[PDB]
């Protein structure tokens, strides 16, 4: 259950500052070799971050 | 006896490597600087994720939910909480130090 | 309108798993008793938060 937000187009490789349904922050984002499972949304740090 | 003190000699320093080469345990004393000083790091970081009376332990998530009047005071708990973790380590590390 | 774990003008921003809409009605006096941390006649033993 999302907000009346206008979506982007997701930039690559880049210092973005990002919201990815309301969980914000900044970073670069590169594609992942992380084997997600079907039903995981995200995952975390030791530090309990994104 | 200069022969057979020189062979004492060289006898004893190849047992020194076999016991070194043999137990990690001859180290110990600096192994344990390496533990301690990287025990207070993870402490220091699973810090973070304590929230401290707060609604949430990441800053994010509290300031994308709260306008200032009340993120202000959701923020001054984690700051409090994350200061005094600072001030816990500096001193444990000061102490160490010495 | 009173919002407790959010404020009511970052609702649009956040995006939410599951939202529940808790419908009845109370006189007007025992409002102020839909919210968390109270009690009284309807707090304790009727609709609480």
């Amino acid at each position: 259950v999302c907000g009346p937000k206008k979506s982007t187009n997701l930039v690559k490789n880049k210092c973005v500052n990002f919201n990815f349904n309301g969980l914000t922050g900044t970073g670069v984002l590169t594609e992942s070799n992380k084997k997600f499972l079907p039903f995981q949304q995200f995952g975390r740090d030791i530090a309990d971050t994104t | 006896n200069q022969k057979l003190i020189a062979n004492q000699f060289n006898s004893a320093i190849g047992k020194i490597q076999d016991s070194l080469s043999s137990t990690a345990s001859a180290l110990g004393k600096l192994q344990d600087v390496v533990n301690q000083n990287a025990q207070a790091l993870n402490t220091l970081v699973k810090q973070l994720s304590s929230n401290f009376g707060a609604i949430s332990s990441v800053l994010n998530d509290i300031l994308s939910r709260l306008d200032p009047p009340e993120a202000e005071v959701q923020i001054d708990r984690l700051i409090t909480g994350r200061l005094q973790s600072l001030q816990t380590y500096v001193t444990q590390q000061l102490i160490r130090a010495a | 309108f009173k919002c407790y774990g959010v404020s009511p003008t970052k609702l649009n921003d956040l995006c939410f798993t599951n939202v529940y809409a808790d419908s009845f009605v109370i006189r007007g006096d025992e409002v102020r008793q839909i919210a968390p941390g109270q009690t009284g006649k309807i707090a304790d033993y009727n609709y609480k938060l």
